[PDB]
């Protein structure tokens, strides 16, 4: 059959204090003994295999396979046992090419190496342990044994060692071809020159004779795919890229199944399609029913699904990598904690697009939620392209200065500019930092019993008041927050507020414009409303006036 | 040259570590470091039958424009921890902190000569990415003794021993520390004397081969004989209002965790009924008392707290706003060993800027560097940290959001 890679073989060992698979060959029927047979005559010819004896003590289990409606058998071997005693390698890749940081080229070869794993020869001291057998009918006498002289197909270390072999056989190719881009990919090579159609077709030539020399096989021109590229779920052509048809199904009943499938083609098109949107749709996968059961679609998540199929309705594409240029990111909010953003370098030509949702911890405004999805596009773009873009946000630069020299972490945008794309970022309320003149001071408090899971949340006033509110299946923390509540509910527009609460403060006072405790909403929206609010924390317990009193009124019947 | 063997800390094994997204700047920078290294022999690519990795970042040297490559030991250190803090430990001098100034000079370009034991080089083993996964990382290990692995000044102290003799015979009372790849030289001379001999040692390493203002979050020398309490201060006023005093007692409160003797029953007394927090309240003489009491506390050090070796220190840091910083060493929470503020750009800037300051005074008082609980998001500073950072070893640290009032009773 074909080459066997005359290059250097990688060293390989077991995990330590680990000894070769030993596992028994169970009886085969005739039919699949004689397929066996055929097979590793054959291969053992081509040199993958080399016949041995009793004398070696390993074993891995072998099986034959033949299709209903077909007649060519195959060969399984089961290397589960080999595999959990073999060495941990090098990951194969960090990560796959987006095709958005792909440069434009004249032309473009792909070459798929034949039967890649079989032309790579296996460490001569590692090839006792790949041992099998085919057993004799009804295993009377000793079997046939085998091992391997190759990589073998569902070994662990085949794919790194291929890789790492065909690495070194480039090396020289490379460095004397330093203008011929070639990425390496699986059993593939992707092979783009700035060349004439003629010179490039020449060295792609020189390329696969220079393969062929250290053994490895390739397609010929004829055989050489023409663009567009079907990559990975991508379409590449010569001057553009995008994803492959999305098939957006129409049913009477979606399953869980189907909406799973769904919202897995709508995040794959979000790469592209701008404005894809997948929380209403996520929203009912929130359940705990699995697999066939039905879904009916709420009237949100038919709004979505509806809004996607017209965003879908026309195809999109992007455009490849200039790396003479800056990289644009803009970003817009689409309402309820989703983000959306495209990356270009000259307006309005997309090489990718983008959504954030994620929601950070259980309180959250807009201004953080923007830095984090600044922050993600940021990371996304070093990958891609090594540099980061500049970005262009719906934040004006008063807000962003006002938020980042008063907030207690760290945070730094890189370059950026405000653009005019309404909605604006902005913050919907703020805190004094002086008490009120004019305004009543509440001084608030809540209690729970942790036996009983009943509460209590009140205020009194400065200027006479009081009120407890009662409680039920609540918590110490939803008592401190009901009090605040209770506290803006029955003050006028300007109040000033004493809490022993450093939970409570915490969460007002980063200025939460969303939040998962529809409690913490509840106060969001009084303090809105309010014009001036001053918030302030005392230690609970030290007889402080106002807390003493409404400490002893919240603990009635709850705690001593 | 006979290798020093190196074993891993019993049932550990190598590193495996994620190397970081670098920008293309720091890649080829990087190539072209590693490729000069490869050359001299100080690194050899490997194959993939080494699993490990230690992730590796291009910083700049000193005030310089030129590249140094960075690698980040922290994993590998941990693993071998035996090795360099049991079996081969520098003792830490205690007598350090003390001197007038104290020179820190960088002699990573020493260990370079040393070759490596060939059965540990496997464990550091490190990857330069590319970009966009268009051809797999380069991957190397080292041949001989690495910038940043602990090991290494371990290894090399019987040589930097040499080096130094005829320098500490000559010069007794000058005190010289190794921490990773730095020297840390204190004298008690007049500043112009302190510089002469500094320049004396220069010389003294040149001879053995070793050819070694440059950072904002330091000057040419350390003075920590200058480095004194940061006082948690109390407010002076003329007139006290219910929510100035309702202020002062919270600090106070806090405050009485870490001193004792702070009392605050007079303060609260002041505050009997529920009063609006605009209405002044003139102090009693008991009250003004008290507070005079917890001021002269506050100026003193804390009664009991002591380093202990044994235990890891931990840093916590807080945004103050207008450039400024403060900061708490300890081991057990409330006992500060040390407190302190760095002061003057970007938010991240200056926070690498404290993080370094506070870890170059930790080695000099104790020898080691602390955990810091950095107030920033994890991806914000994993993304930006090798902006700015210039030092050749890199702390713990992990990520916090400790609001509210910590920051206020510090300043
Ligand atoms: N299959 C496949 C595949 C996958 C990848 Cl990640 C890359 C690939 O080849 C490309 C290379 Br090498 C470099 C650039 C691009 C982008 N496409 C082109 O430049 C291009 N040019 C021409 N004439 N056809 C195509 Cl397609 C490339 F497409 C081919
Ligand atoms: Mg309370
Ligand atoms: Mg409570
Ligand atoms: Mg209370």
């Amino acid at each position: 059959n074909s080459p066997i890679s005359p290059i250097e073989t990688v060293p390989v060992k077991l995990k330590p204090g680990m000894d070769g698979p030993k596992v028994k060959q169970w009886p085969l029927t005739e039919e699949k003994i004689k397929a066996l047979v055929e097979i590793c005559t054959e291969m053992e010819k081509e040199g993958k295999i080399s016949k041995i004896g009793p004398e070696n003590p390993y074993n891995t289990p072998v099986f034959a396979i033949k299709k209903k409606d077909s007649t060519k058998w195959r060969k399984l071997v089961d290397f589960r046992e080999l595999n959990k005693r073999t060495q941990d390698f090098w990951e194969v890749q960090l990560g796959i090419p987006h095709p958005a940081g792909l440069k434009k080229k004249k032309s473009v070869t792909v070459l798929d190496v034949g039967d890649a794993y079989f032309s790579v020869p296996l460490d001569e001291d590692f090839r006792k342990y790949t041992a099998f057998t085919i057993p004799s009918i009804n295993n009377e006498t000793p079997g046939i044994r085998y091992q391997y002289n190759v990589l073998p197909q569902g070994w662990k270390g085949s794919p790194a060692i291929f890789q790492s072999s065909m690495t070194k056989i480039l090396e020289p190719f490379r460095k004397q071809n330093p203008d011929i881009v070639i990425y390496q990919y699986m059993d593939d090579l992707y092979v783009g020159s700035d060349l004439e159609i003629g010179q490039h077709r020449t060295k792609i030539e020189e390329l696969r004779q220079h393969l062929l020399r250290w053994g490895l096989t390739t397609p010929d021109k004829k055989h050489q795919k023409e663009p567009p590229f079907l990559w990975m779920g991508y379409e590449l052509h010569p001057d553009k890229w995008t994803v492959q048809p999305i098939v957006l199904p129409e049913k009477d009943s979606w399953t869980v199944n189907d909406i799973q499938k769904l919202v897995g083609k709508l995040n794959w098109a979000s790469q592209i399609y701008p404005g894809i949107k997948v929380r209403q749709l996520c929203k009912l996968l929130r359940g705990t029913k699995a697999l066939t059961e039905v879904i009916p679609l709420t009237e949100e998540a038919e709004l979505e699904l509806a809004e996607n199929r017209e965003i879908l309705k026309e195809p999109v594409h992007g455009v490849y990598y200039d790396p003479s240029k800056d990289l644009i990111a803009e970003i817009q909010k689409q309402g309820q904690g989703q983000w959306t953003y495209q990356i270009y370098q000259e307006p309005f030509k997309n090489l990718k697009t983008g959504k954030y949702a994620r929601m950070r911890g259980a309180h959250t405004n807009d201004v953080k939620q923007l830095t984090e999805a600044v922050q993600k596009i940021t990371t996304e773009s070093i990958v891609i392209w090594g540099k980061t873009p500049k970005f262009k946000l719906p934040i004006q630069k008063e807000t962003w200065e006002t938020w980042w020299t008063e907030y207690w972490q760290a945070t730094w945008i890189p370059e950026w500019e405000f653009v005019n794309t309404p909605p604006l970022v902005k913050l919907w309320y703020q805190l004094e930092k002086e008490p009120i003149v004019g305004a009543e001071t509440f001084y608030v408090d809540g209690a729970a019993n942790r036996e009983t899971k009943l509460g209590k949340a009140g205020y009194v006033t400065n200027r006479g008041r009081q009120k407890v509110v009662t409680l039920t299946d609540t918590t110490n923390q939803k008592t401190e927050l009901q009090a605040i509540y209770l506290a803006l509910q029955d003050s006028g527009l300007e109040v000033n507020i004493v809490t022993d609460s450093q939970y409570a403060l915490g969460i007002i006072q980063a200025q939460p414009d969303q939040s998962e405790s529809e409690l913490v909403n509840q106060i969001i929206e009084q303090l809105i409303k309010k014009e001036k609010v001053y918030l302030a924390w005392v230690p609970a317990h030290k007889g402080i006036g106002g807390n003493e009193q409404v400490d002893k009124l919240v603990s009635a019947g709850i705690r001593k | 040259i006979e290798t020093v063997p190196v074993k891993l800390k019993p049932g550990m094994d190598g590193p495996k570590v994620k190397q970081w997204p670098l920008t293309e700047e720091k890649i080829k920078a990087l190539v072209e470091i590693c490729t000069e290294m490869e050359k001299e022999g100080k690194i050899s690519k490997i194959g993939p039958e080494n699993p490990y990795n230690t992730p590796v970042f291009a910083i700049k040297k000193k005030d310089s424009t030129k590249w140094r490559k960075l690698v980040d030991f922290r994993e590998l250190n941990k693993r071998t921890q035996d090795f360099w803090e049991v079996q081969l430990g520098i003792p830490h001098p205690a007598g350090l902190k003390k001197k007038k100034s104290v020179t820190v000079l960088d002699v990573g370009d020493a260990y370079f000569s040393v070759p490596l034991d060939e059965d540990f080089r496997k464990y550091t083993a490190f990857t330069i990415p590319s970009i966009n996964n268009e051809t797999p990382g380069i991957r190397y290990q080292y041949n001989v003794l690495p910038q940043g692995w602990k090991g290494s000044p371990a290894i090399f102290q019987s040589s930097m021993t040499k080096i130094l003799e005829p320098f500490r015979k000559q010069n007794p009372d000058i005190v010289i520390y190794q921490y990773m790849d730095d020297l840390y030289v204190g004298s008690d001379l007049e500043i112009g004397q302190h510089r002469t001999k500094i320049e004396e040692l220069r010389q003294h390493l040149l001879r053995w081969g070793l050819t070694t203002p440059p950072f904002l979050w330091m000057g040419y020398e350390l003075h920590p004989d200058k480095w004194t309490v940061q006082p948690i201060v109390l407010p002076e006023k003329d007139s006290w209002t219910v929510n100035d005093i309702q202020k002062l007692v919270g600090k106070l409160n806090w405050a009485s965790q870490i001193y004792p003797g702070i009392k605050v029953r007079q303060l609260c007394k002041l505050l009997r009924g529920t009063k609006a927090l605009t209405e002044v309240i003139p102090l009693t003489e008991e009250a003004e008392l008290e507070l005079a009491e917890n001021r002269e506390i506050l100026k003193e050090p804390v009664h009991g707290v002591y380093y202990d070796p044994s235990k890891d220190l931990i840093a916590e840091i807080q945004k103050q706003g207008q450039g400024q910083w403060t900061y708490q060493i300890y081991q057990e929470p409330f006992k500060n060993l040390k407190t302190g503020k760095y002061a003057r750009t970007n938010d991240v800037k200056q926070l690498t800027e404290a993080v370094q300051k506070i870890t170059t005074e930790s080695i000099v008082i104790w020898g080691k560097t602390p955990k810091f609980k950095l107030p920033i998001q994890k991806e914000t500073w994993e993304t930006w940290w090798t902006e700015y950072w210039q030092a050749t070893w890199i702390p713990e640290w992990e990520f916090v959001n400790t609001p509210p009032l910590v920051k206020l009773w510090y300043q």
